[PDB]
């Protein structure tokens, strides 16, 4: 929630979503549409599942140990058993409690890049014939059927082709 | 209209999970995965790591010979697995250092006896008692010789036995403490005794003590068991004036993944790089909530019941 | 400065703004003025609460330990005792100083993101009828009272009804 | 047509606080707060934990019973501190392993004896030094019977005390080592006396050695003092000719939130869960500087005196 | 990649720069050309260094410790010696491979941003006497002379001298 | 034209270097540093600290006095080297706790040796051996006294020694444990001969025991070395009745930098604030991956080889 993207402009998500996890919601004279950006959701996907990957298969081996359970009391190497593992026990729990934190804010993150990162590429992408009203939408101030929305997504957008009526439409 | 709107947004699930973060405790993400192993199967598996289960038996009395353990002879293992309902029927023994020689003998994973021959003249060889009943009639540790006085003298012990043997090689033996002066009189025919086992780098000397002790099987004598560990190009001498239970030979030992684990938990037919007393669980995670004990290849124990690690982004409704 | 805000295009912090942690300085007719932002300063101050609670959280309760201090000398066993109290206390030590300094950089992004943040809802607002120098402030091209900046203060604030003038002085 | 301007900004602070973040050593912040604690109050609370002070008695001493330390029978605590000024007035002793009982006693936290009648019989009892004066008399520790002989003769001892009250049971005992062969006789009539004392599960002997040793209130000779702990369900046989130094009961023996700690501050009136030797530290911080020594509730231990971590901006001054 | 310029829409890393880590490649009518910005470069080697100097040249003195290698197997002490050095340097290992794999992270983040605080300083420098292209570069539609891309480059660049030039190009 | 392009980039290098992140396992950067050290010159720096080989002289040897460890005496150091190539001919010995002694003198990083006059009447001091030949004819231990009859008796021994200085007394003393009975009776001129060394705090008591061990240099016997520390304050009180390998002095113990090290590697003349039993490293690095053993300021070991630091930006060339 750095760039204020998934809490910030864009204030809800969207349930029905379920092609991808960021995506285009267009209005036009044709009616609506939702598509999705698979290159925002890969870039994501792979980022966390890298993550996983540095978590989740790594193990260690320890075969014989020290006694970690006692019976009778014994006195000065009993309690120093118990004090080193339990030293150990703790140390290890503060690294898993920081590790789970520190990649959980990461998580969200770069979430948040990624989001940022789709919003940026279409600002650039629309250049003078768009405007921003701060929900995560644009403004095109010329008439744009499905293809040309889809000129969007596929990143085929020639900005010259409607910059004139665009311009008409925003200054006068 | 001449007037489009494109809106930019993200996905969102009604089965959300709360995880962790650093500015906040509780934050709601599409999808989450756990850290932390929570249950276990409950029984060990016999793959990959060789499993022996003594049952009644602890290893140090498979390691001496009770006559319920005689069927662990020559026997190996990658961990040994010890019960709750384990006991005792031979002769009352003590062993000082007793988990010195448990984790000694744990670590060498191997349960490999070769039988010496010391010359042990002048004494009475395989002595026995009506505690340790091997076969039917009275016997003793299998793995340990007891000496008695033969026509009535007891002849002073030197002998020795070289290591010309590339392994090391590990000797139980042990010193008779008779509850009774008349007892010490009736074994050995001598007014108590000594023992000295002796190598090039290492001497330890142990004195019998007579007294009353509390009878185990009708039993107020105690033996007392200690090792020696002699390394090729030593000699293991043996120098007792009495009061002496004499090894048989030599135990091998080894060092590599083997170990010893406390459970009272079934044995089954799978294959788990870890070992838990309560159970063997999967590696997947990369911490554990079972127990500190592990073996093998396992995740690390914590404190914390959960470890919820999200795969998502922050979970917005609509 | 990841963000390049507190240090970067605004390199000022105001003295004067004892109300909030962010806000708004305004010029205009009627005259100048200094108010504060409350979302965005409840914001930083929330994460960095979240922080601290996470901080002491419980404290670890250990009763009998290992002995630590020696009168006399004794050979390996107090050496392993004072060998596991000192690697103990390296480790803590460690701990410590990493999470000090993450912490403190994490506080200095998350407080240079409000203020982007709030840079960045600001001119979504204003739309095309405002120019942004470079500096943190926006030059508003329509005549903007002591009302209207409240309007930008508080979300109430409509570019339709401004777009006309503020175009025309624009160009 | 007119124009206007609105700036945005934060605040800022005179001087403020320096911290340390991973990409730089000193940067200025609005405001921080410490994350070590570098003081004590200097007292003890003795609350919410139990603080027994030993003053001029040590744990082992007051477990023995020497007669500075008679109010400390029948006593519990949750923490045992020990001063640097303590000492003894007794027979000399000296117990091989002392670490091990001190943190036995400790851990146990409770020093609770029950009297039991032993059959000593042909043995006199209750014997005295000089050295252990209790009252104004010659004593010796309370908890502790000593032997001697009875018409000039020592006979054999064959006595057992099983435990059925179904909690396991602290046994002192000790061995006199007499500084001359003379005394020897004096005492026990004979030349030496052998020691076994033995459960279902352990066994130990002590032989006694007769010699001249550094001389501590004026007394030659030392008692070495052993511990054994007895199951219930099992029984303590203790087998002896000579040079007992008797049980007179057993001691109690638990599992708690008990320890022992060595300090030489005062046991001061207020409520803090952390314990140090330099005195009770609050736990309001996540790490401190105190001490390595710690009891309750502590925050952990680092070797930096300061950690600052930053609860405001960057500080950016207007000049 | 968290600001998406050093992998976004700045996708070319020059090889050609050596007298800085970014800077400008201008065309104009005099020709084209190539400078660095010293003041970025500097602000994120400052930062890099000030990770080093958290790290390197901080050495901690021990010297006597426990014994680490034993020749004969002594058992219960040889393995509670073993395992406590086991123990401190797994936990050690594991503190250094989080700090190298958080460093580098941060290391690539800060020199996203420190490229992205240049490029949104120049753009404000412009104002609207130019546009952004999506690439990284800017579009001025206005002459700019050598001296004005050095104007840009050095910090003294007026947009309201070319303001009404660059407004006529731009929505006519 | 009323047109220019000023573009916005970033330098790359021809052949960078790839490092791991918490997200990427490998990515490539421009600039990276090593944060491991993985190599050695080979060779022990003598500078700052002070090292102190020992050759074929062991710290307990030269503790003890062995002629070859003559040499060593008065000398201090702040790391001991220890060589596999070390033997000792003097008599053999055995000390309970070596490994402790060892830590102890080690330590205390001196032995500073001040010689006593003990009463040793009636008795016959400076005991020889064939197995400890210094100069060509036999001798002892040159700390320790060995302590024969005299005209075929030997009186009890109750010698009292007191400590006034202002630090500490460490004093090594030793008890003979004769191969055979004979040997005992031609030495001490009785059975057997008691030793009891006490302080106002501690007490040690040794009995021999008399027993042919395996024997090195043609020496059956063993020698059983103690130590016993006497603060400022004490008396170190002998009583023995035979059987003494008496004290010649005390030992001043003392704190600080030093400890003992194995390693059989050389010591050049160089400077470096860490040493490691493969020769001192360099301390620029926070790590390292040479050996866990490590003197004075040294970088910590892990188990990875190799870790780097990103110095620079991601590569991305043209
Ligand atoms: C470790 O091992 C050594 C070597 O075996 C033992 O040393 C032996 O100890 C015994 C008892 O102390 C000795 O036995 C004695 O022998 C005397 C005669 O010895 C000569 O003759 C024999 C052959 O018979 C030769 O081997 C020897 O070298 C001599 O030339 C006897 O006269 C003694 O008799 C006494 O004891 C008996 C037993 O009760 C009585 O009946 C007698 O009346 C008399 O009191 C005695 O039997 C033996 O000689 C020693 N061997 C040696 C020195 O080589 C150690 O005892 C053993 N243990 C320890 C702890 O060291
Ligand atoms: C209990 O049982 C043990 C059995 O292990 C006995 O120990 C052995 O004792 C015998 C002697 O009784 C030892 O044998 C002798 O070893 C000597 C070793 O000397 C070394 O040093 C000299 C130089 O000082 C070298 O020259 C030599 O090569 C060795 O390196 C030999 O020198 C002896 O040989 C000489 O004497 C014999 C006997 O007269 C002659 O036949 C030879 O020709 C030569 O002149 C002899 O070999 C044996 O080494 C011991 N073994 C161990 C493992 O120590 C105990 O003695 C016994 N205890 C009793 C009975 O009480
Ligand atoms: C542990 O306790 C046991 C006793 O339970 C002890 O073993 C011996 O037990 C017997 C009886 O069970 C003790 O009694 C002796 O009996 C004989 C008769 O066989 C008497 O001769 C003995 O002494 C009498 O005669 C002597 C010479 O005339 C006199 O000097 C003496 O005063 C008596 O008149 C004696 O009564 C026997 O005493 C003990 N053994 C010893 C050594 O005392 C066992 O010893 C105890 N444990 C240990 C470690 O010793
Ligand atoms: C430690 O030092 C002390 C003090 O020096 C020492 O105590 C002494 O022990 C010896 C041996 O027990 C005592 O000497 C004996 O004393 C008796 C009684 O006076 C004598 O009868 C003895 O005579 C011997 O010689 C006779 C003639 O050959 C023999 O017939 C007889 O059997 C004896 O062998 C002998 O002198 C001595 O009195 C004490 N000193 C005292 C009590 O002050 C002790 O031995 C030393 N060692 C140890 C291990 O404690
Ligand atoms: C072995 O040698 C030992 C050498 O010290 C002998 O010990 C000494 O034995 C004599 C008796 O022969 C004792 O003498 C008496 O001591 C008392 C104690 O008072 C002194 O000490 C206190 C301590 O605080 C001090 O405050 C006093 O001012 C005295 O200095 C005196 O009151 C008597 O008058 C008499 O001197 C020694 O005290 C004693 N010393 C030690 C250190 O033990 C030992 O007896 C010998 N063993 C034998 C011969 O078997
Ligand atoms: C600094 O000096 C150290 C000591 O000389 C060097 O340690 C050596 O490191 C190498 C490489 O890791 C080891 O070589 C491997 O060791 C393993 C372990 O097997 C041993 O342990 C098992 C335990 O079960 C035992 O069963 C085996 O028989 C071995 O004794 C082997 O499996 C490999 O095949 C391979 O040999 C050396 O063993 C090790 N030497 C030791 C510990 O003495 C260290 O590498 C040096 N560092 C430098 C030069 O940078
Ligand atoms: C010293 O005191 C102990 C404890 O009172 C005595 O031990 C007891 O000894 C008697 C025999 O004298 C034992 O009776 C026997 O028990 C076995 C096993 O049940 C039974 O099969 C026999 O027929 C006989 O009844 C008794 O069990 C035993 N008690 C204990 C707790 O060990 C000891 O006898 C006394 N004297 C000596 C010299 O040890
Ligand atoms: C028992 O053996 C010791 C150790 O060898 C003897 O002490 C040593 O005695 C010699 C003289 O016999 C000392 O050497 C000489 O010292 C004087 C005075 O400093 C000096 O002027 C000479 O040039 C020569 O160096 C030697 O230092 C000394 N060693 C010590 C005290 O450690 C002792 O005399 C022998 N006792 C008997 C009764 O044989
Ligand atoms: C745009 O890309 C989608 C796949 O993402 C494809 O199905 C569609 O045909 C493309 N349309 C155009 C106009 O490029
Ligand atoms: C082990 O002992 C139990 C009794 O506790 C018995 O039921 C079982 O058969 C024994 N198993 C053996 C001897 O293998
Ligand atoms: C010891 O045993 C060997 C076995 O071959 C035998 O030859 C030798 O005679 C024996 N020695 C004695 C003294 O019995
Ligand atoms: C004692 O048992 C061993 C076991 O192998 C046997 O070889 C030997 O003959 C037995 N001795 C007897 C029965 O006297
Ligand atoms: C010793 O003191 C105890 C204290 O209760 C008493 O029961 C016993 O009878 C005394 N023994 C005597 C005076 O012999
Ligand atoms: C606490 O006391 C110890 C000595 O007991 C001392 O070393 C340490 O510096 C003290 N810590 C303080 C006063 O903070
Ligand atoms: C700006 O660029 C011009 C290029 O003509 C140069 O003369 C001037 O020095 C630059 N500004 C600064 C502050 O150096
Ligand atoms: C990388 O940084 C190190 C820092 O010491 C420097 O020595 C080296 O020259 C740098 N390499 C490049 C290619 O800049
Ligand atoms: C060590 O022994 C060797 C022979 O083994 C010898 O050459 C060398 O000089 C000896 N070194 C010392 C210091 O005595
Ligand atoms: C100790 O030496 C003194 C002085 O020579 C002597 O009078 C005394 O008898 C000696 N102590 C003995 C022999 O126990
Ligand atoms: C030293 O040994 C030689 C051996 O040849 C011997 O002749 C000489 O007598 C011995 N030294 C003395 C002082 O006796």
């Amino acid at each position: 929630g750095i760039f204020g993207a998934i809490a910030g402009f864009i204030e809800n998500g969207w349930e029905g979503m379920v092609d991808g996890w960021y995506g285009f919601r267009h209005q036009n004279s044709e009616g609506r549409g939702q598509a999705a950006d698979l290159k925002s959701t890969q870039a994501a996907i792979d980022q966390i599942n890298g993550k996983l990957n540095r978590l989740i298969g790594k193990t260690n081996e320890k075969f014989h140990q020290i006694e970690k359970e006692f019976s009778e009391v014994e006195g000065r190497i009993q309690d120093l058993e118990k004090y080193v593992e339990d030293t150990k026990i703790d140390l290890w729990s503060y690294n898993a409690e920081l590790l789970v934190a520190l990649e959980n804010q990461h998580t969200i993150d770069l979430t948040d890049s990624e989001m940022n990162k789709l919003f940026e590429k279409t600002k650039k992408q629309l250049r003078e014939n768009a405007e921003d009203m701060g929900n995560g939408c644009f403004k095109i101030y010329h008439k744009c059927d499905n293809a040309c929305i889809g000129s969007i997504r596929n990143g085929t957008y020639d900005h010259n082709v409607y910059r004139d009526e665009a311009l008409n439409n925003r200054f006068q | 209209n001449s007037t489009a709107t494109l809106c930019l947004g993200h996905h969102a699930v009604p089965n959300g999970t709360i995880v962790k973060t650093i500015t906040n405790d509780r934050i709601e993400v599409t999808n989450a995965t756990e850290l932390v192993q929570n249950s276990s199967i409950g029984e060990i598996c016999d793959s990959p790591h060789q499993i022996l289960d003594g049952e009644n038996c602890t290893l140090i009395d498979a390691l001496l010979g009770d006559p319920q353990c005689d069927g662990f002879q020559n026997k190996k293992w990658d961990l040994f697995v010890e019960r709750s309902k384990a006991y005792s029927n031979c002769y009352p023994y003590d062993v000082p250092d007793y988990a010195s020689l448990r984790s000694l003998v744990a670590s060498s994973g191997t349960l490999e006896f070769n039988n010496e021959s010391f010359n042990w003249t002048g004494v009475t060889q395989n002595g026995t008692s009506s505690a340790c009943i091997r076969r039917s009639n009275s016997s003793f540790f299998s793995r340990l010789n007891w000496l008695t006085h033969l026509n009535y003298k007891y002849p002073a012990l030197n002998v020795t036995m070289p290591n010309n043997e590339q392994f090391d090689k590990l000797y139980i033996w042990g010193v008779h403490h008779p509850g009774t002066d008349k007892d010490q009189i009736f074994l050995y025919a001598q007014s108590s005794g000594r023992i000295t086992v002796s190598t090039k780098r290492s001497q330890q000397a142990v004195i019998p003590n007579i007294g009353s002790r509390p009878r185990i099987r009708d039993i107020p004598s105690r033996i007392s068991i200690y090792w020696t560990i002699v390394k090729p190009g030593d000699i293991l001498l043996i120098n007792s004036t009495g009061n002496l239970i004499a090894p048989r030979g030599y135990f091998k030992i080894r060092s590599g993944k083997s170990s010893i684990m406390r459970s009272d938990a079934p044995i089954g037919k799978c294959k788990s790089e870890c070992i838990t007393p309560n159970g063997s669980i999967p590696n997947d995670k990369p911490f554990q909530n079972v127990n500190r004990i592990t073996y093998g290849a396992c995740p690390r124990y914590v404190k914390q019941s959960t470890l919820k690690l999200a795969t998502g982004m922050r979970n917005v409704p609509e």
